[PDB]
């Protein structure tokens, strides 16, 4: 079903309760839980937080805990499948699900009884009606009409699952919820802003919806904060403090050096060709064309001198539209703790992310997730600032890829997609083994590329990847991302083009995780594999 | 556990099993109803409720009332800190939310 | 003792919460609280209103003594005397740790009656190990610590008294 | 020069953060400078609807507040129509929110919010009523320039000029209305009595549904049911004072527990936005003469025993849910006050006294105070009580 409305009939159900809340691994599923514990802290409500990464885990963590406990929480995980099968519950459990994949299943749709759905339904959605999917001579002359019903649903079916988008990140639905019960802080509010800030970093929605969501989200900033109009100096110094930034779309600049920064994010690693001697004058000359010296860009930018700094962020927008970059100021937010901690919203983001998902690994798989839920409240900034030097390990390690699989033409013009693949042999390669990691590596790939090639044609076809999982089981993962452009729909398309080339070629393949276009496949059906999705796709 | 009662020379649990069963005796005596277990508690109470996080495994602790919950590796619930202070004090659980 | 304790005992103290729910009185073993009248102060134990405060459910105001203009009188006056003056409460430590941390927003200027507090509490502990090395240097038998609250004993007392006693041995081991 | 008009609870618009209204629902702030303007709107009990936060494009400038609705207004410009804008929060189905423009050249003056209704007065000399949901409904024309409007169920309180003042006094009028099934002019442009020289401050109504104001010089009179609708003092918030520029602003009135908050302000007559100004509870007292007597304070204890407690008479003649042991125990405390002031005056040999406060007493307590006659030996007193506990009995 659809909840109406989330005070009367999914907080004061579960108020008293003893609930048991499944997390997914992503910085938008990590703010949307740390905003409900602490509205469950609030009211002492018993909870228990169970950190999944799979559908294997997930069936795993369902199958003990499933007879104490019958009430349930689903956060980014379990709204595009179908539930009442793939764990088979009993009758008197109940199922929350704030998930933001979509399409949302059918079923799951119809069901209201035992899979509730807390989903805004005036985001893009257009859910098929009712019995246009679900259910003597005279027998057969309207089983007839009754199989032209059935040939009617294989389409509309085929219509309306064919592509795959996300909707409101969680960690906003969340904040409505706090908002309402009148018991929101800033620290709620920071991690609404982080929970939204993240989608549009890993480029899952578009641009227009990012900034309608900021839109909305400056009226609740300023609401907070303007409250302290011209007190702001008897204003303890030590309380966090947001604010609405128009500021640059370079990675990571406040810590890392003016320099560092400008070779590393993939936005002018594209323009400038910072890969190819023939460009990378271009950085020198865009630098002189500021005055900044060649050896204060050099160094980090907390120790730059005062006077250059003053107007850098204007300095900068003016002389990159004399080098074809016009879109180099973006709308973000930034918090102020105390002497010496101010952070933008994408820097908790890349250093979140990248906690997450270091490539050094030290146990279970639910080793990494408690430290980087860990580093989101304030009373951890050792970590955060730690958090931060793999952020930049991992940037100075994904341009030294980019740079591989362009002076060396590694993209296969396939047909109806490009196509790539990785040796192990090249240093810095195990760093993305992980299938979350993979993703981001890919849809920088293609925005480098895409920014590159001299065509007209590979300029708007999907890429696909692949690069090697498990030397033992001999298998490789691989992904699909949409066709690159400025205004993406970012609808993709490959969990059901995989599903049906493994199907027709009958092959090994596993779609083990919650998005699906990313699979694991035997290195031996890879050929097999990838002929019948070229006929597939055609 | 057994790295310990390895260590004490056979006469001595003895002693042990002696003064816990004495010490027992006293602690039932106090109150009317079973006394008050003065062996919990050993800092002051800060919050009413607690949030704790499993550390090794553990077959299926007990609530009260029936109900009982598993404890798998890093996986973080919030129970009363009434039951969760004999488990953190030993090793098992862990106080996160400080 | 241990300032864990300290600030169990400081919890005792009565402040003023505004609180927004409805409730009616309640009987405490140690006392009566209420009613509570959503948008209406009222006085409870510290205690409470930390664990109020940190549900959403109130807003704390700033005791009278901690205004940031009589607490520059009393940094400068504790800096004149040259004994142990009197403190606007025994626990001024733990309230101003304790409030400033959770209800900063709710207090005008905290980083300012922060560094006051800092201010009197650096001068009130200098004071202490200038009485207790006169004692030791010039071995007396007593001393009169005027206006001590019981955190500055507390942070140098197990200290104090344990080599004030391997003193009075060494003192008087020579009378049989 | 007449007064202008003015929201109840409210500070004035030239401040860049200002209340425009504090009252015992919540609290609505607007923040305006030159680059952004905000409203914002809080609620003393969170149970009753969530903060809201609305972005003042119309740059709305009058505002009240309910349990059932938010109420905005804005004048007109040389673009735009003077305008009412509603927020029904309160309401049950998907439309939440209603605008109405009014004809040209007319401009929003005062508004204010009643139970399921909603008044505006404007600078044509209009009186606009209008249903919580959108309705508009009767309209009349006012005698005079409003002052200060105010609402509570069915009842309007409608502060207007009703002439011109000379020497500091100004010259109000009261108009007061029930707008029920059955429609009464309960005050048809009575004078409003004021402080000399002095000018309105508040007006509104309690809890209860009593109408009060305040004026410019501290003086709180509520309306006096049991007194031929007549005004009663019964607070000075001066007397609280400590010199001349400090001053109390009313937030709201509460007839039982008997109480006036509001809110002290030290320099000015109304508080800075920021820091949250705490509300204080100040005690009410009538104008007793003296009242450090043990006769004083015991008259003063009965007769505001007797005011605050008109309004229990008023919900039961309206129908309205009333407890009926409140009635109870003002009768008992108002009882007892009587017989301590018998007994006062009996002690000071003054019984034609006591036969005057056994006027006010029940017939129980009459045959009570006969006996305490009987004791004491106090023969004639006795006789004189029994003759009227007779002419009490006759008159039933």
């Amino acid at each position: 079903m659809f909840v109406s409305d989330f005070r009367k009939e999914f907080y004061e159900v579960v108020q008293s309760q003893r609930v048991l809340l499944f997390v997914a691994s992503d910085v938008d599923a990590l703010c949307a839980c740390k905003i409900l514990q602490a509205l469950f802290q609030c009211d002492h409500v018993q909870y228990t937080l169970v950190p999944v990464s799979g559908w294997q885990e997930l069936e795993t963590a369902f199958l003990e805990h499933k007879e104490q406990f019958h009430y349930f929480i689903l956060i980014n995980c379990g709204a595009n499948v179908d539930l009442l099968d793939i764990l088979q519950p009993d009758e008197d459990t109940i199922f929350f699900v704030c998930d933001t994949h979509r399409p949302v299943n059918v079923v799951n749709v119809y069901n209201d009884t035992q899979i509730k759905l807390l989903i805004k339904q005036d985001d893009d959605l257009e859910v098929p009606a009712y019995e246009d999917i679900f259910r003597i001579v005279e027998q057969t002359m309207r089983r007839r009409q009754r199989r032209e019903w059935e040939a009617r649903r294989r389409d509309i079916l085929f219509d309306y699952e064919q592509y795959e988008y996300h909707g409101t990140s969680s960690a906003m639905v969340m904040f409505e919820l706090a908002w309402m019960l009148s018991k929101d802080l800033n620290d709620m509010l920071w991690w609404a802003i982080v929970g939204l800030t993240d989608q549009w970093v890993q480029d899952k929605i578009t641009q227009m919806k990012y900034v309608t969501d900021v839109g909305v989200l400056q009226r609740h900033v300023s609401r907070h904060n303007h409250r302290n109009e011209d007190e702001e100096n008897t204003l303890s110094v030590d309380c966090t403090r947001i604010s609405f930034e128009y500021d640059l779309r370079l990675v990571l600049y406040q810590h890392w050096s003016l320099h560092d920064s400008l070779c590393n994010t993939s936005y002018t690693a594209a323009r400038f060709k910072l890969w190819s001697v023939h460009g990378q004058k271009r950085l020198q000359e865009f630098l002189a064309d500021m005055g900044l010296p060649l050896k204060q860009v050099k160094q980090k930018f907390q120790a730059m001198d005062i006077s250059l700094k003053e107007n850098l962020r204007e300095m900068i927008e003016q002389s990159a539209n004399k080098f074809g970059m016009k879109d180099m100021r973006v709308q973000t937010f930034s918090i102020h703790f105390g002497f010496k901690h101010k952070f933008l919203a994408s820097d908790v983001v890349f250093a979140t992310m990248s906690l997450m998902e270091s490539p050094e690994k030290d146990g279970s798989g639910t080793d990494h997730f408690i430290q980087a839920l860990d580093s989101l409240s304030r009373s951890n900034l050792d970590k955060l600032y730690h958090g931060l030097e793999l952020a930049k390990k991992q940037l100075r390690a994904t341009q030294q890829t980019i740079a591989s699989c362009l002076c060396t033409n590694l993209v296969i013009s396939q047909g109806p997609f490009l196509y790539c693949s990785l040796m192990e042999g090249t240093p810095d390669v195990m760093l993305f083994s992980r299938p979350a990691s993979l993703s981001l590596l890919s849809k920088h790939l293609l925005k480098s590329f895409v920014c590159s090639t001299k065509n007209r044609r590979c300029k708007l076809l999907p890429l696909v990847m692949a690069a090697p999982l498990s030397m033992e089981h001999g298998t490789v993962t691989v992904v699909g991302i949409p066709p690159e452009t400025d205004s993406s729909d970012r609808k993709n398309f490959f969990g059901r083009a995989f599903e049906k080339a493994a199907e027709s070629t009958s092959s090994r393949m596993l779609h083990n995780h919650f998005d699906l276009s990313v699979i694991e496949l035997k290195a031996e059906d890879r050929s097999k594999f990838l002929d019948a999705l070229i006929s597939l796709l055609s | 556990p057994n790295a310990l009662r390895f260590h004490m020379a056979a006469e001595e649990m003895e002693w042990f099993n002696n003064y816990k069963r004495s010490l027992a005796t006293y602690m039932r005596s106090l109150g009317g109803d079973e006394g008050l277990d003065i062996t919990q508690d050993m800092k002051p109470p800060k919050s009413l409720y607690i949030e704790v996080r499993c550390l090794k495994d553990y077959g299926e602790f007990e609530v009260d009332d029936g109900t009982s919950v598993l404890l798998k590796k890093n996986s973080q619930h919030f129970l009363p800190r009434w039951k969760c202070e004999q488990l953190i004090r030993q090793g098992v659980l862990e106080h996160i939310l400080s | 003792m241990d300032a864990a304790e300290v600030e169990f005992l400081a919890e005792k103290e009565l402040v003023t919460i505004i609180p927004n729910f409805s409730l009616d009185k309640i009987y405490l073993i140690g006392g009566d609280l209420g009613p509570f009248n959503p948008g209406l102060p009222v006085e409870v134990p510290l205690w409470l209103a930390i664990n109020l405060k940190q549900r959403q459910k109130c807003r704390l105001l700033p005791p009278e003594w901690m205004d940031v203009e009589k607490l520059e009188k009393m940094r400068d006056h504790e800096r004149k005397e040259e004994t142990f003056t009197p403190m606007p409460s025994p626990y001024y430590m733990e309230l101003t740790k304790l409030l400033l941390n959770h209800a900063s927003d709710n207090i005008p200027k905290a980083d300012e009656i922060r560094t006051l507090v800092k201010d009197m509490w650096d001068t009130r502990i200098a004071k202490l190990r200038v009485s207790a090395d006169s004692f030791v240097r010039q071995q007396e038998a007593h001393a009169k610590l005027d206006n001590l609250t019981l955190m500055e004993i507390n942070t140098s007392g197990t200290f104090l008294t344990q080599a004030l006693n391997h003193m009075y041995k060494l003192r008087t081991n020579l009378q049989p | 020069p007449r007064q202008k008009p003015f929201q109840s609870g409210s500070t004035p618009l030239h401040l860049t953060h200002r209340f425009m209204v504090w009252n015992s629902i919540g609290i609505i702030r607007c923040y305006n400078d030159e680059q952004d303007n905000a409203i914002d709107v809080e609620f003393h009990d969170t149970s009753i609807h969530h903060a809201t936060h609305l972005s003042n494009t119309l740059n709305y400038t009058i505002a009240d507040l309910s349990h059932e609705a938010i109420l905005l207004a804005c004048e007109s410009t040389d673009e735009l129509a003077s305008k009412l804008h509603c927020l029904h929060f309160s309401s049950w189905d998907s439309s939440k929110e209603w605008i109405i423009d009014l004809p040209q050249n007319e401009d929003i003056e005062a508004i204010c919010l009643g139970q399921g209704w909603a008044a505006a007065a404007t600078s044509a000399l209009l009186l606009r009523l209008f249903t919580i949901g959108g309705v508009q409904k009767e309209v009349f024309s006012l005698a005079g320039p409003v002052v200060s409007m105010a609402g509570h169920g069915e009842q309007l309180f409608i502060v207007y000029h009703r002439g011109t003042g000379f020497d500091g006094d100004q010259c109000l009028g009261v108009q007061l209305l029930e707008l029920g099934k059955k429609k009464k002019q309960i005050l048809h442009g009575d004078p409003l009595p004021l402080t000399r020289k002095s000018y309105l401050a508040w007006i509104g109504f309690s809890a209860e549904g009593t109408p009060c104001y305040v004026d410019s010089e501290g003086i709180v009179r509520m309306l006096n049911r049991g007194l031929g609708n007549t005004w009663t003092p019964i607070c000075n918030t001066r007397e609280h004072c400590k010199g001349k520029s400090d001053h109390y602003w009313v937030v709201g009135i509460h007839e039982n527990p008997q109480q006036l908050r509001c809110i002290p302000c030290k320099g000015s007559r109304f508080p800075p936005t920021l820091p949250r100004p705490a509300v204080a509870i100040l005690s009410f007292k009538l104008p007793y003469c003296q009242i450090a007597t043990e006769k004083g304070q015991m008259e003063e204890q009965f007769w505001r025993s007797v005011i605050f407690h008109n309004h229990l008479d008023y919900l039961a003649k309206n129908g309205y849910e009333y407890e009926e042991s409140t009635k109870n125990q003002a009768t008992k405390e108002q009882q007892e006050l009587l017989m301590k002031m018998l007994a006062l005056s009996c002690k000071l040999e003054r019984e034609f006294r006591c036969v005057e406060l056994a006027d006010l007493m029940t017939q129980n307590a009459v045959n009570l105070a006969i006996k305490y006659a009987s004791r004491s030996r106090k023969l004639i007193l006795a006789q004189k009580l029994s003759e009227l506990a007779v002419e009490k009995a006759a008159e039933l």
